[PDB]
């Protein structure tokens, strides 16, 4: 079939630095549209034919190709245009996708704000722990997390979880969780978080003492 | 004013057939083509087919030709989907969406942007029954931040949102994670200042489809208690 | 199953060849070059365009099923002229109606060098007609949803051409079809009275010849003798062959003679030429009855030009209005049998040519001389 190959798969690119999407096609198309997806969203076209912008779109974008290789051009790189975006093909049958195309904003590094959750007597009723430790708005993505109970460290209870990135603020966040059993969790009296980023002089700790 | 309304997420049995529903508004229903749209994230997006509610013309993909039949109904005014024998692979994200139309003369042709796409329907398919998710409150003690944990609820699909959608700035739902019980379980917070701690009240409204449970929590703070001398 | 498209063929060979012969016989025999038939020529054209850009391009379609092999500029050309070619060769069989009945009722302007060029301004009007009417199209092209002509299908859809199919059906099918129900029940009561009007003319003719036979006074023989006068120039307006009213000439010649012997006194003498009346009668009875054998012929024929009519464009101008306003009808069982009504209209084409040429002697003897070469 027609198969539309778009790379890169994934760009970084500062506010001010300039972005171009390509999108080549397996055969010659007459046009080419373009859509945007935001995560959580479904996706809306930003351009339709090869070089018309669709409505409630901002003059920096900026669309042109030729009959096999397409592009998509901006002018002022801003974080609020931050996500995938996808090129179809409208000539002929049957109507194919590009892969898709994230970026991401390069933003200044911006500390993590940790914040540590204990688990609720609720769920140690059933006989299961759950402590959660959250890092919140945070740049870049990689932010590396340990758990120090008693000032021993452990592995394989931790589930590292980290959202898309803020359209508003550009930041990350993550989410990690400690689950234990009440059985082991009553053997034990403080429970810490240990977290380290190169925001971050010294590697800040977030702990609590059972009660 | 242009909607569509589309079905809700289903966990279906592997073998068994998948009825989705895409509702239509604002407009005639009968002037544009009706396409559906199977997404399933890392792979991009694929093509099913579309349909022409006037006529019921139904046109599909050479490989969803087999698995999927598109069918309209203009007495409703919605437009279905009926997925038959039903493998491991067919779990993704489907869409309906309407697409412009090329308007052709002898001079030239014109097309005219009418892209309107619908909500999203998670399919799963599984054997392992769908199982209620445990909300439990992330309450702070000592800006502060709030929180609810959901745990162990089997299909993907789940929704949260803080006093009936009138908290939105600061929230952050976290993508679930595969538990190994091979069950998801997600947390959504909140970061509010710590005036508005005990003046205000904060709660998270949790509501799973399938399941067919929704639950709303109250996160309050822990209260500590004076250590003797 | 690609069988069907055998005889859908053999109904596009005739179209094509009929409407030819029609063409070639007009622009070179030198004796049928008269002001009606330029008009029939006319209707030729449009019968023969329509069977060789219209009705060939649309067996591709029945073949080729969802698909459009031409260029997706030509699909609303090809509709263009599906509505023009069509509309016009209405309008060509309903112009060629109302001068049936006005040719029949009122012979009047009968010369060669004034009556063709009302033909002239009446074959324009015509086509201007069929273009107004078949216009939109090509300014309103069609709506399709993908732009590779092979993935498509070129069909006028009911919600972009609504008010069209209907204002449009009216103007070209519609309207001309009430002008041709009137113009018929009107003609063939023109020469049912005109056949009527000849007979009993014709006895009050026989009943005065009757009693001047029989006669003892001079004022009677020229009492019957008047009647028959104003009697035998009465049937010569009620015909349409000129040595039949040239024998009421001769006729009302020799009632003159007689009536002048009538006026002089000489009773016996005036019956001499009466007697001569009865032979000048004699001679054209043949020919009285071949007029009326002729009345009541044309009154049939005009009956199945026309039933060939109603029969094969209102399948389709029903069922074409039937889908735009019926809501409750299944919307596919329509337009699956419309398909069927569409060549119904189509061979109407191929029809016309027959029905307007080989009931005529001088057209199939210049026929079968260029099929001949
Ligand atoms: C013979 N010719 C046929 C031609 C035509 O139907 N061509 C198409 C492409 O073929 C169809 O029949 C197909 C096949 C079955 C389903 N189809 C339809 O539904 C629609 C008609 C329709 C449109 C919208 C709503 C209701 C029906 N078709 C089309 O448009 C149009 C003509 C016409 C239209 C209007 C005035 C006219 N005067 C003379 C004429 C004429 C000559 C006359």
């Amino acid at each position: 079939d027609i198969v539309l190959i778009q790379s890169p798969a994934i760009m970084s690119a500062s506010p001010g630095e300039k972005v171009t999407i390509t999108c080549s096609a397996s055969s010659s198309v007459s046009y080419m549209h373009w859509f945007q997806q935001k995560p959580g969203t479904s996706p809306k076209l930003w351009i339709y034919s090869t070089s018309n912008l669709a409505s409630g779109v901002p003059a920096r974008f900026s669309g042109s190709g030729s009959g096999t290789s397409y592009s998509l051009t901006i002018s002022r790189m801003e974080a609020e245009d931050a996500a995938t975006y996808y090129c179809q093909q409208r000539s002929s049958y049957p109507l194919t996708f590009g892969a898709g195309t994230k970026l991401e904003i390069k933003r200044t590094v911006a500390a993590p704000s940790v914040f540590i959750f204990p688990p609720s007597d609720e769920q140690l009723k059933s006989g299961t722990a759950s402590v959660v430790c959250l890092l919140n708005n945070f740049y870049p993505r990689e932010a590396k997390v340990q758990w120090k109970v008693d000032n021993a460290l452990q592995s394989g209870n931790s589930q590292e979880s980290v959202t898309e990135q803020d359209s508003k603020d550009s930041t990350y966040s993550l989410s990690s969780t400690l689950t234990l059993s009440k059985a082991d969790y009553e053997k034990h009296k403080v429970y810490a978080c240990e977290v380290t980023h190169q925001g971050l002089s010294l590697p800040v700790t977030k702990s609590f003492n059972r009660g | 004013e242009v909607q569509l309304q589309q079905s809700g997420p289903e966990l279906v049995k592997p073998g068994a057939s998948v009825k989705l529903s895409c509702k239509a508004s604002g407009y005639t229903f009968t002037s544009s083509w009706m396409h559906w749209v199977k997404q399933r994230p890392g792979q991009g997006l694929e093509w099913i087919g579309n349909i022409y509610p006037s006529n019921g013309g139904t046109n599909y993909n050479e490989r969803f030709k087999s698995k999927a039949t598109l069918t309209v109904d203009r007495s409703s005014n919605t437009a279905y989907m009926q997925l038959s024998s039903l493998t491991s692979e067919d779990s993704a994200v489907y869409f309906c969406a309407r697409f412009g139309s090329f308007i052709t003369t002898i001079l030239t042709t014109y097309y005219n942007p009418v892209d309107y796409w619908g909500q999203g329907t998670t399919l799963t398919v599984s054997s392992a029954s769908t199982k209620g998710p445990s909300v439990f409150p992330l309450a702070p003690s000592s800006t502060a931040a709030l929180g609810c944990l959901v745990k162990d609820y089997f299909p993907e699909p789940v929704t949260v949102s803080w006093n009936s959608g009138a908290l939105t700035s600061g929230v952050h739902t976290f993508p679930a994670v595969l538990q190994s019980s091979g069950l998801y379980s997600l947390s959504s917070v909140v970061t509010v200042p710590s005036s508005s701690l005990g003046t205000q009240t904060y709660i998270c409204n949790v509501n799973h489809k399938p399941s067919n449970t929704k639950v709303d929590k109250k996160v309050e703070p822990k209260s500590c208690h004076h250590h003797h001398h | 199953l690609h069988w069907a498209a055998l005889l859908i063929l053999m109904v596009i060979i005739p179209t094509i060849g009929g409407n030819t012969l029609v063409i070639l016989a007009v622009s070179l025999e030198k004796k049928l070059q008269y002001a009606t038939n330029y008009f029939l020529m006319s209707l030729a054209v449009a019968d023969l365009l329509v069977g060789l850009f219209v009705m060939p391009i649309a067996l591709l379609t029945i073949m080729f099923e969802a698909m459009w092999p031409l260029p997706l500029v030509l699909c609303p050309a090809w509709l263009f002229l599906d509505v023009l070619f069509s509309t016009a060769s209405i309008w060509h069989l309903c112009a060629i109606s109302v001068d049936r009945y006005i040719a029949i009722k009122k012979p009047i302007q009968a010369n060669q060098y004034n009556s063709r060029a009302t033909a002239f301004i009446k074959i324009t009007v015509v086509w201007l007609i069929s273009i107004g009417i078949a216009i939109p199209v090509p300014i309103k092209g069609i709506e399709t949803d993908v732009d590779n002509p092979n993935n498509i299908t070129c069909v006028l859809t009911k919600e972009r051409f609504g008010d069209f199919m209907l204002f449009g059906s009216l103007a070209a099918f519609f309207t001309p079809l009430a002008i041709m129900i009137v113009t018929y029940f009107l003609t063939i009561h023109a020469l049912q009275k005109k056949a009527a009007d000849l007979e009993d003319n014709w006895e009050t003719l026989n009943d005065n010849l009757k009693v001047i036979e029989k006669a003892d006074n001079a004022a009677q023989v020229k009492d019957a003798l008047t009647k028959m006068r104003a009697a035998a120039l009465d049937a010569q307006k009620a015909t349409p062959m000129k040595d039949f009213r040239h024998g009421f000439d001769i006729l009302v010649g020799q009632i003159d003679d007689a009536l002048k012997l009538a006026n002089e006194g000489k009773v016996k003498e005036a019956q001499a030429a009466a007697e001569q009346l009865k032979t000048t009668r004699n001679a054209y009875i043949q020919k009285y009855l071949q007029t009326i054998s002729n009345e009541q012929r044309a009154s049939k024929v005009l009956g199945i030009v026309f039933f060939l009519f109603l029969l094969m464009w209102c399948p389709f101008f029903i069922t074409n209005i039937t889908l735009v306003l019926c809501d409750s009808c299944n919307q596919t069982t329509l337009q699956m049998l419309l398909e069927i009504f569409v060549w119904i209209g189509y061979v109407s084409s191929g029809v016309n040519p027959l029905v307007y040429t080989l009931f005529n002697k001088t057209f199939r003897d210049a026929f079968g001389r260029y099929i001949t070469c």
